[PDB]
Formats: structure tokens, C-alpha cells, sequence
């Protein structure tokens, strides 16, 4: 049956879709639900405002288009999760219809109170991805939670900013806010709870969670937090330099007035398809387009934000991969032996000039940290160089910063719960020294495999990858419901470990995979090199 | 006209304590009370946050004027009602309204006050955990009546003759009927 | 039964003590026979010459006077051995008749032919010791070695220099380099090998050692070297600026001339008491009277020498203990929780600024080396920082300056032996926590164990002391006889095989209750003391 | 004379390697061996030491001249008998004392060439290996007659007649008798 349901703006018709397993139970799913009025013309580069009511009945049924993207381009290739990178031809099918109107959201509603909503911001960069590419219906059925996964403005046409008041910037961010809003006047006609919303990404899209706990735009629209895989406060997260790379996207298409206004309007009388399919090459590990620190949305730089303790006590599930810098080594992830030393003291120096570049600590901190990084037990192994290299860049990218963000949430007493993603499922290109890379746990999150390998994700799924994602999907449900991942649904190693919070004095974490156990300090060397020591030199 | 409580000889102190789980952070506060006393120095309301944080909300009569002293992080801003006489034993109103650094206070149908401290202002008070009635621990005894402590839709005189499990009434403070 | 061997210069006598223990035979002991003609008037800061035969038979039955010096008096405590500080009270009786005619050494000969020799370098620090307090018989009579223990001059009046030809320096090198030409030309006729001379020291008498392989003097006097705890190359092994501390003595003294040849023979005009008693204090991790690098016995600083490999082949055993810096951390040993951060950090701060002193290289240093030596897993224990201040304080003065050394020694293929000591008696006024301490091999080398508790080593011994002293001392008389420590006299100490230290693969033994053939000692440490540090 | 050997066309090497273990290193090398030849460029003794070091010592006669360089560290030092003609087919015997940086050759009963040089020297032949004669490998092949090689007490051509364990003979390398 079609369960058609009234919102605040009118009515929309749904459908019934039925499940491949057989220990989940059907779910409606209401695909293409507008929540923000086309950003066409004249409005473009303006903050979203309410969508137009309807007449009758609208039809609810089919994937929403995407935002304009450009897939096949110079894409920043080392935020991206390795699946997106690795299976690129298959990603291109959700990104077909990709059209400038593209302001919709999916909901999945399972069929002791309203059931909790949980919003999904994806994302690897700033510059693509479209919620269409995950199916949030096992996720749906086995918590007995309602799943939004939403589109939002990407890239040139979302985060385009110079800093005076000609573009602002943060359009993607004020597009998630909408969707929040949208969800939090609208989800109780759909049987969710408006008082349980929880958001939560991996990637990009985590940052963006971690912009949006800042934002006192997102004052009340939801509670809770799972920020997996990203902060706010790495080198790729915000872009502190807007003005350079619009002059020279502005140059680039064919107008560039020294007076801001002028050149955005000549970019707005510019077809999405003729300033999106440019290039633009960022710096290193930085980013051309996205979110800017202007006054507004993010009111300061967020290192500095949640220094001072300017949020609003939102429980947040933090998480780290194992080796997410997969990416770091790849030009020598294809030799018999790993990388020589005089290409280990290569890449830290090309990283030390990308990162850093202080012409005063580039001599002190790249011996230190070649120091740092180098097995001194087996000197000369060869693998345990390009061990070190991933090891480095992930440190220094995912977990430190992650580490920071929990110690400073931790400070001022909001619960944070630290975990860490070990298993991955056995893909067909990974090598097999590899391990759980950026990315490497949306599958267990989605319950993809309780439903087989799509195209997406082709690995073969044993028993062992469906009991860990039953666990992982029990714990973020559970999360979801009522903000501690043991209350509300038992496990059923998995079921007689407590997940304790996560203390500033001793950093008490859970170290997801096949042999769990709550563990006390992750990496504490290098995290604390890189948090204590570095700053020193 | 509310649940008026009467203080008394000596002194005593009410004590509202949050559970641990659920201590709010707030961008925006406001806090009503009226009272009636001819204490020329005394410390009525005073919120203070978790262990170690110096975030903190106070109102008090100093030197018989009434005024509102609060710390969110930067400095110490203080916004007091002085051009009026309020200690005269007569039943006065209260409402301060705090929004990030800009502070508003109003007195009975006293025109506004409003404070607008200069430079960038921390705005979030943070992991309140406590609301303290009577300034015992404070150091100025407070010897008058209170009614209506509307914070934030907490009202805690409203509870405190209710017996609530969370309210603890420690001295000589007494209810009426 | 008094045996009478007949020497180069004369005849003396000496007795046939019979030990305590059943399996050792007895020995023969010529405690006193001189090698060089005292320097008591303007032979005094001069090299030593050799002996004058005297006619008829001499006693050689009493222990000789040790050389002058004061022990009673200011002394650097942290270099000096642990038992050595700890029962002063019992050490001192040996120093009794200091007196300026103390160039004697004495043999312990046991009862192929020709028997290998062993001489020993005694020295915690250049300004004390004797070779009187190791009676060196158990060694003698178990390997079947001769044990050799001298006495040199010592401190003000064997190792003062002005850098000038007024003073050359180096006395005391040169009284041990002459008692080791008097065993070479002399030990033939008590049975020894003129061709097996080992010398062996540990403390400060190692950097002897170590200054005497770099050293043309001692060519072929010898042939191989055990150096235990000691170096040639940390802080406190060699005097680098003698005239500062030469002037100020003179001044204190009571004569202080402009000129370094007239103020040289006003001091040699005063008694051996006098200059002895005056204290010179040097600077914290230094020395003040000790070796100078002077052209004639040390040709440069001993760090350069042995990087262009100044070094004439010399098979070497060398080693350290696990904890040695249990002096550097001694106010706090006395406490319920161990040091705390307040006094964590000022400690580095001290350290930093006694040692390296450097105006540029100061906070990225010190935070650095701060950051290195503390567990951050376990970050906040107050007592998990007395054991990594007293690391540091070994990994700096032991540890890396004795793995730097044996990989240059490696570097130029002659054979290295290195060795870690973990296991040590347990004393009565020696914490729980703490270690085999700086002088702790030095029972079991001597096998002291295999006679009981002395006045020095006031500890019980235990069959397993017992059993570790027989392994050590076969380790060691194996070295002497062959110059590797498994080949004559086979031994858990029997499937573990002690092989070469490479420098690619830094193998070495860990001599203890549970030994093993190692990989890496301490890698991270001795890369960070060895390959950053001199970075910053 | 001694034990004479002759080397003949095309030539050869003999090579006396020390055991691995016993290595000698010296401060003061001597070396001293008779000759007769008349060849202009070769090479005739050659000692070298383990993998890594460069210290190399060489006898060689370029432009009829007979003389001898080493290198103990800091420099190549070459001292040859450039007063005079030596390749004449008679019997010449050369002897060659080292201690550290100075240098005496002679030959025959000519007078003495002394070298002193100047700066620091290193004097240490360390970790000697294997002693060659005949320089085939070095590029200067040697043809003529040689008698008594002394090397630090070391009869090499004595021993290497006597057939011992550690003399290895190629080419042609032939006795005389
Ligand atoms: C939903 O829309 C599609 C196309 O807009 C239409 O073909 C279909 O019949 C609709 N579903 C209904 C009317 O149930
Ligand atoms: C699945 O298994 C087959 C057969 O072993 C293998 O060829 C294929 O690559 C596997 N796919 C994945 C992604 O595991
Ligand atoms: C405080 O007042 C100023 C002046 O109108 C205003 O710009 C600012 O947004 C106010 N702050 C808050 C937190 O309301
Ligand atoms: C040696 O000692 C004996 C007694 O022990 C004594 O009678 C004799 O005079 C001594 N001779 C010398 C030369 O000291
Ligand atoms: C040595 O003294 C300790 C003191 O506790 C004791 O435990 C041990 O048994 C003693 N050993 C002998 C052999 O007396
Ligand atoms: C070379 O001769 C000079 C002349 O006195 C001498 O000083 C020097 O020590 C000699 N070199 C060596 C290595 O002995
Ligand atoms: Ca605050
Ligand atoms: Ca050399």
C-alpha cells in the first residue's frame, strides 16, 4: 500500500518497500521530500527560506536529482573514502540528475515512545556526494528508527564566498539547518519524536556536524551528535583564505570585478553546469570551496570556539579508524618491499612543507618527527616504513584532532564516547597489508551487510561482518534512543562489555572490532606528540 | 503571590541541584523573582556551574540597590538598579534577561535597563549544575520573603513545598500556611 | 709454606692462603711487589721510572699503603659505585696509611702451561680508591687466572695539569701503563702468559681502559680490554679545561705564581697532606683532577680518536647495568609517591642546564627530552617518574656513551662483546624499587658470593648469587683465556650462545636470573641520545 | 737472494688473506723485497684492508720511477725514487719503514728519501685483510722476478713456497729451482 501522510505544507504519498532479510520488518520510505524552496536564479547564493505549499496530494517516489557536481574531475583524492575512490565508475549511477533545484530529503520509517529521527550528512569533500547513494532501510528496520539522509548545495554553488557581505559563504551549511528545521516542525505527522533528533556523518559530513554544534542557528533542532571519522578543527575542515580561490574561479569563467558585488552577480547570470565543471586545484591537504568562518553560522575559528566552551552540551559519539591515510601511500602501496629511506624522508618533508612550512621549525620538527615515525627496533625493514608514513598521516589528520575535540567536549561535561573501527570487510583491490580505511565503517553502520555487496560495495560479507554490523547498528540505535549505547537494548564478545564515557583523566574508549574491549588511552605517545610537544616547537 | 518563603533568624539556604545527566547549557537566560526585606546588603539568587568552571549568575543588593553580577567566561559584567529605592519593605518584582553579553534588568514598572559590554563576549554559561536561594554559603544572610524563582521553566519555590527529592531546605527558612 | 719466585730486579716471598670454600684450590699472593720507584721529591708530578733492584729477599706478605687522598671530605657522590658510598664507614679502613710511596700491585697466582693474566683498574673517581679492598683470590683460584690489583697515583697528586710543559698531566695513566710493562716483562717467571694481558676496570678506572687503547704507550703491552660501566667519551671521563681548577687549587693552597713552572715547584715543595685535604669543587657531571688530553699518553679528545679509528685492534667486553643513576634520584627516595611534576620538570631543567648549557638549544631541548622520558599511558602515576628520571640519568652517562663506543670499536672489525646487568644482592639500605646500581657487577666478578657477606658487600648471598658469580666469572676467565666468552669452559646459561655486537644488528647477552641473547637494548633511547639529540 | 719467484707473460697474483679473526692493524708498517725488471707502469704489492675502510697501502713503478703510496685516512702520501732508473734488469732491493704520517724508502744503497708531511696525520693501518702481489686485478699486471717479500715479519714468499693453508697462487705465478 501507499501510506500517504499529511505534513505542515501538504500531503505526500510514500511507499512500502519490503526487505530482503527476514528478521526486519517493512518500511515506508517517502524519497524526494522537499524542504527548502529551488535556489534557481535570483536566489541563488542566498540562504535557504521555507518551501511553497501544494495543493492535493505530491508524489513522493522516486530518488530526488542531485546537486550539480562535477565526478569526473580534479576531486580532492585524499578526503575522499577509499569505496568512493575505489568504485568511481559505479558512484557516477546516483550522480546522473544532477540539477541546481536539488533541496529534497528521504525519509525511512520503520513500521517505548515516537520513534527517534537520524539525520545523515554525507560527504567526503565539500565538492560532491549526494544522499541517494545510501539506502538508510536496514538501518530503519533493525533500530526502529526513522532515517532522513537529505541533499544539500555542494561546492561552487554552496560554499562560494569572498568575506564581505557580496557572498557570505556557508549555503551547505545553512541547507543542513533548513533540513534540521524542516525535520523538527515536521516529523511528528510521520510518527518520529522531535525531541530525539540525532545527526550524524562520516567524512566531510562530520565536519559539518561539528559546524553545527557551534552554529546557534542549530540551538534546538536536535541533541545529540555521532561524529565519525572528521572534526572541525583538521587542515581540510574550513577554508581561512575564500577570497583567493573565488578571484581565481571568478577569473577563471570569464568575469572578475574589483568590486565583490559585481562578480557575484555576474556569477549568478552564470549557468551551474559552466562554473562547476572548472577546476580549481586547492593547496595541499586544504580545500577550495567550503565551509568559511564569517560571523554567522561559524562565528570564530573553531579551534578557538571550543576552546572557550561556546556549545550547548550535545552528547557526542566520537570514532576513529584504525589506518585511514590508506591514501597517504599509494604510490608505493605497490612494491615488494614498502618505501626506502630515501623516500621516507621525502614524503615527511613534502608533508612538513605542505602542513607547516615555517621557515623557522622546518629543520627542528622534521628531524623530530622523522625521529618519531621510525621503528628504531627494525631500522631497516622497508614495510615498516610505509607502516609508519599511513601511521603518521592519520595521526596527524583523524586522530589527534579527534582526540582534541573529545578532551574539549569532555571538559565542560557533555558525555563523549570514544570508539575505534578495526575490522573492514575484505574488498578486491585492497592490499592486503591494509586496514579499516577512511570510510570502512558506513557499511556496518548501514546494514549493508545484512543485505548483500551492491555495487557500491562489492566485498563478500561472511558471518562474522553481519554480527559486527548488527552490533554496530544495536549501538548507534541505542545511541539514537536514549544516549547511552547500553541502556536500551542489551547485545545479543560484545555482550558482557560496558562502553564507558569518555574522561578527560583517563580517555577510556572501546575498540570496536571481532575481539572488543574497553582499552584506556589510543596511541597515547603520538597523541600527545602531536598535542603537547609539536606546539613547542 | 506565589509560594512565598519566609526567612528567619540566623539564616537558611535553599538548594536545587540538576541531575548530573541533564545539567543545560544556555545561550539566553531569565530569572523573576519578587521579594520584599530591608537588608541593606544581601546575596538572593546565586547560580553557579560544575566543579572547576568559573561560569556563574548572581543577583544581590549591594548598598541597598539591586543588581544582577554574572561571569560567562570573559570578565565579570555587572548590570545594577541604582537610581530607585527598593529595600523599603514594600513587595518588588525583579526580571533580568540575559542574551549572550547583552544583560537587561527591570524592577517593578522602573523603565529598563540595559547593558551592552564592549570587545567580543563569550555568549554560553556553561553546565549550570546549581541554584542557590538565600546566600548562606555566599556570606550575606539573606532576612525577608521570596516568590516566584522563574528560571528558564524551573520553577523552584513552586517545588520546594512539594517535597521534591532534588530541593533541599537547609536552616530557618520557613513557608507560609 | 711461603713460595719464592725470583723477578727482573730481585726475589720475594709470598704465603699460600688456603680459601674458605671446598672446590677452589689455594693461591699464592705477592701482595706489595713494586713496579716503579716512588715519587716522593722532584720526582713527584713526573712520569714513573723503573724500579731499583735490591739485594737479598723481600717480604712481599703485607698489603701495601694505599695513595694519598680523602675520603672524608668532598667527593662526587654520583659517579662514585653504590657500595662504595653506602658502607664509607668499612671502605675507609683500607685507606689508612696513605702514604706518597704507594706504587705497588699485587698477584694472586693460582695452583696452556702459562697461565693468563688479569689486571684490574680500580676507580669509582679519580680521587679515591685502592686496589687493596678487591681481593682478587676466588677469580684466581675458580678460572685459573692471575689477578692482578694495583695502586696508582691518584687525584691532585697523580692527575694535576696546568696544559703547559710545566705539568703535562696524566700521572696516573702513566703509572698504570708502567705497571702494565712491569707485568709484560716480568709475569713470565710466576707462571703467567706474557701474551693474555687482559685489564679490566669498572667506574671511572674503565675510562682508564678505554684511555688506554687510544693511547701509542700501551702498543703492545696488552691484548685485550673488558670495560663494565665505563667509557672514555661521557661527561666525566676526561678533565678539558685542568688549568682553571690547577690555579685555583694553587691559590687555595697558598701559592699562586703567574708562571705555571714556578708555581709547579712551589707545590711540589708541599706535603702530600696538605694539597690532598683542600677540596676543588668542579662543576656538577665533572670532574676536576683526572685525564687531560695533552698530546703525549691522550693525542686528542678521546670522541675524535675513535671515530678515525685510533685503535690498534683490541677485543672488548663491554656492558652496563639496568639502573645506575640510582644516586641521581636521592632526595626523593625517601617519599610515599615519587616525584612530582613540580620537581619532575625542575630536575630535566637542572640536568639540561649541568650538562649542556646551551643558550639557543634550551626549551625546544628540555621539552623535548621531557617529552621523551615520560609514559603518557600511564601519565599521572607520581612513582612511574623516579624510575624514568633514574633512566635518563643512565641512558645519558652509561648507556648511549657504551653503545656509541662499541659500535665504533664494531665499526672497524674488532671484536665486541656487550653485556646488560639486571640481577643484584639484596642489600639491607637498598630500596625495593631500585636496581642493580653503578658498581653492582662488582661482587660477582670477584666472587665474593663464593666466600659470604664482607665488610664492603654487607648483603646475604643467596644459591642463586652463587650460581650467577660462577656463570659471570667463567663468562669473563673464558674471555681472558681465549678472548671469547663461550669457547674453553662451557657453561638456562647453557643454550644461549653470546655472539659478536654488529653494528647493523646490535646483538647482545642480558646477563641475569633468566639470561638471553637480545636484539636491541633500549633502541629508541640510545637512537634519541645518538641521532637527535645533536639535531637540536 | 731468497725464495725467487718469476712472473711471466700475461702474470698472475698470489694472495696470503689473513684469518677473519686475527686481522693485524699496525702503527708502524715495514716492508722490504728484492726485484728485478724492466718494466715502466705496474703495480707489485698491494694491502688492503676489510669492507668499508680505506686505508690501502701500494708499491708501484710509473714513468721507470719506483716508489710507494698509502693512505692511512686523512690523505693519499706517495714517495717515490724519482733520482734515478731502477728498471734496468739488475737486482734492486727496496725496503720502506712507516710510522704513521712519515715515510722512508730506500733501495739499494742510495740515500734515504724521507717524508714528513705537515698537518694533522692519521697513523693507523687498520683491519689489514689480504696482501697481494702481482697487481693483475689493479690494472698494472707485473712481469718479472721477485725475491722475499717482508712484510712486519711476515715471509710471505717463504711461506707461500712452504705451501701453507692460507697462500692461494693464480695465473702464472711460477718458483724458481
Ligand atoms: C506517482 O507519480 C508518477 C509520475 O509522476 C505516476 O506515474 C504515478 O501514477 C503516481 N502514483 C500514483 C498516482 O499512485
Ligand atoms: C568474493 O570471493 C571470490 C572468490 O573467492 C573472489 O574472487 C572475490 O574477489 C571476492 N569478493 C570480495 C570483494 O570479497
Ligand atoms: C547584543 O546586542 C547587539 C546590538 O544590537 C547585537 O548585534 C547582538 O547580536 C546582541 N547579542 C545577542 C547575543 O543577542
Ligand atoms: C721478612 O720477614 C721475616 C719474618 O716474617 C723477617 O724475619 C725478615 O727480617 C724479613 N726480611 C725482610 C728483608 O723484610
Ligand atoms: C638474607 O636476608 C633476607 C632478609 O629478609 C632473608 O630473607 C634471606 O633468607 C637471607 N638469606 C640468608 C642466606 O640468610
Ligand atoms: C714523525 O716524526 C716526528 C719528528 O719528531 C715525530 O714528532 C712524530 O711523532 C712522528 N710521527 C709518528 C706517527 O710517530
Ligand atoms: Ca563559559
Ligand atoms: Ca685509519
Amino acid at each position: 500500500r501507499f501510506p500517504v501522510v499529511n505534513t505542515a505544507y501538504g500531503r505526500v504519498r510514500g511507499v512500502r518497500r519490503e526487505l530482503n532479510n527476514e528478521i526486519l520488518g517493512p518500511v515506508v520510505q517517502f524519497l524526494g521530500v522537499p524542504y527548502a524552496t529551488p535556489p534557481l536564479g535570483a536566489r541563488r547564493f542566498q540562504p535557504p527560506e521555507a518551501p511553497a505549499s501544494w495543493p492535493g496530494v505530491r508524489n513522493a517516489t522516486t530518488l530526488p536529482p542531485a546537486c550539480p557536481q562535477n565526478l569526473h574531475g580534479a576531486l580532492p583524492a585524499i578526503m575522499l573514502p577509499v569505496w568512493f575512490t575505489d568504485n568511481l565508475e559505479a558512484a557516477a549511477t546516483y550522480v546522473q540528475n544532477q540539477s541546481e533545484d536539488c533541496l529534497y530529503l528521504n525519509l525511512y520509517v520503520p513500521t517505548s515512545g515516537k520513534k527517534p529521527v537520524m539525520l545523515f550528512l554525507h560527504g567526503g569533500s565539500y565538492m560532491e556526494g549526494t544522499g541517494n547513494m545510501f539506502d538508510g532501510s536496514v538501518l530503519a528496520a533493525y533500530g526502529n528508527v526513522i532515517v532522513v539522509t537529505l541533499n544539500y548545495r555542494l561546492g561552487v554553488l554552496g560554499f562560494l564566498s569572498t568575506g564581505d557581505q557580496a557572498a557570505k559563504g556557508n549555503y551547505g551549511l545553512l541547507d543542513q539547518i533548513q533540513a534540521l528545521r524542516w525535520l523538527s516542525e515536521n516529523i511528528a505527522h510521520f510518527g518520529g519524536d522531535p525531541e530525539r533528533i540525532t545527526i550524524f556523518g562520516s567524512g566531510a559530513g562530520a565536519s559539518c556536524v561539528n559546524l553545527l554544534i557551534l552554529s546557534h542557528h542549530s540551538e534546538g533542532l536536535f541533541q545529540k551528535a555521532i561524529a565519525q571519522s572528521g572534526t572541525a578543527i583538521s587542515s581540510w575542515s574550513v577554508n581561512y583564505q575564500p577570497l583567493k580561490y573565488t578571484r581565481l574561479l571568478a577569473a577563471k569563467v570569464g568575469c572578475d570585478r574589483e568590486d565583490s558585488t559585481e562578480a557575484v552577480e555576474c556569477l549568478r547570470r552564470k549557468s551551474s553546469r559552466e562554473l562547476v565543471d572548472q577546476d580549481v586545484q586547492p593547496a595541499r591537504y586544504h580545500i577550495a570551496f567550503g565551509p568559511v568562518v564569517d560571523g554567522d553560522v561559524v562565528p570564530d575559528d573553531p579551534e578557538i570556539l571550543m576552546q572557550q566552551g561556546e556549545f550547548l552540551n550535545y552528547d557526542m559519539l566520537i570514532g576513529v579508524n584504525q589506518g585511514e591515510g590508506l591514501k597517504f601511500v599509494e604510490d608505493s602501496a605497490e612494491s615488494e618491499d614498502g618505501v626506502s629511506a630515501s623516500a621516507f624522508d621525502f614524503t615527511v618533508s613534502n608533508f612538513v612543507d605542505n602542513l607547516y612550512g615555517y621557515p623557522e621549525g622546518k629543520d627542528v620538527l622534521r628531524e623530530t618527527i622523522k625521529f618519531m615515525y621510525t621503528d628504531w627496533a627494525d631500522r631497516d625493514n622497508g614495510e615498516m616504513r610505509r607502516k609508519t608514513l599511513l601511521a603518521l598521516f592519520t595521526d596527524h589528520q583523524w586522530v589527534a584532532p579527534a582526540v582534541a575535540t573529545a578532551k574539549l567536549h569532555a571538559d565542560y561535561q557533555s558525555p563523549v564516547y570514544f570508539y575505534t573501527f578495526y575490522h573492514h570487510c575484505q574488498a578486491e583491490g585492497r592490499p592486503e597489508w591494509a586496514d579499516a580505511a577512511h570510510g570502512d565503517e558506513l557499511p556496518y553502520v548501514f546494514g549493508v551487510p545484512m543485505v548483500g555487496a551492491t555495487d557500491l560495495f562489492p566485498c563478500n560479507f561472511s558471518k562474522n561482518d553481519v554480527m559486527l554490523s548488527a552490533v554496530v547498528m544495536t549501538y548507534w540505535t541505542n545511541f539514537a534512543k536514549t544516549g547511552d549505547p547500553n541502556q536500551p537494548v542489551p547485545q545479543d564478545r560484545f555482550e558482557e562489555v560496558v562502553w564507558s564515557k569518555f574522561n578527560s583523566k583517563e580517555k577510556q574508549y572501546l575498540h570496536i572490532g571481532l575481539k572488543p574491549r574497553v582499552r584506556d588511552n589510543y596511541r597515547a605517545n603520538k597523541v600527545a606528540f602531536w598535542l603537547e610537544l609539536v606546539p613547542h616547537l | 503571590a506565589g509560594t512565598t518563603y519566609i526567612f528567619s533568624k540566623g539564616g537558611g539556604q535553599i538548594t536545587y541541584k540538576w541531575p548530573p545527566n541533564d545539567r543545560p547549557s544556555t545561550r539566553a537566560d531569565r530569572l523573576a523573582i519578587g521579594f520584599s526585606t530591608v537588608q541593606k546588603e544581601a546575596v538572593l539568587v546565586r547560580v553557579d556551574s560544575s566543579s572547576g568552571l568559573g561560569d556563574y549568575l548572581e543577583l544581590h543588593i549591594h548598598q541597598g540597590k539591586i543588581g544582577v553580577k554574572f561571569n560567562v567566561g570573559t570578565d565579570d559584567i555587572a548590570i545594577e538598579e541604582s537610581n530607585a529605592i527598593i529595600n523599603d519593605g514594600k513587595y518588588h518584582v525583579v526580571r533580568f534577561t540575559r542574551s549572550g553579553g547583552n544583560a537587561t534588568l527591570q524592577v517593578d514598572s522602573w523603565p529598563v535597563i540595559e547593558r551592552y559590554p564592549a570587545g567580543r563576549q563569550l555568549t554560553i554559561f556553561n553546565s549550570q549544575a546549581t541554584i542557590i536561594i538565600g546566600g548562606k554559603e555566599q556570606g550575606q544572610p539573606f532576612q525577608g520573603q521570596l516568590s516566584g524563582l522563574y528560571y528558564n521553566g524551573l520553577k523552584v519555590l513552586n517545588m520546594a513545598a512539594e517535597n521534591d527529592a532534588n530541593i533541599a531546605i537547609v536552616g530557618n527558612v520557613r513557608l507560609v500556611g
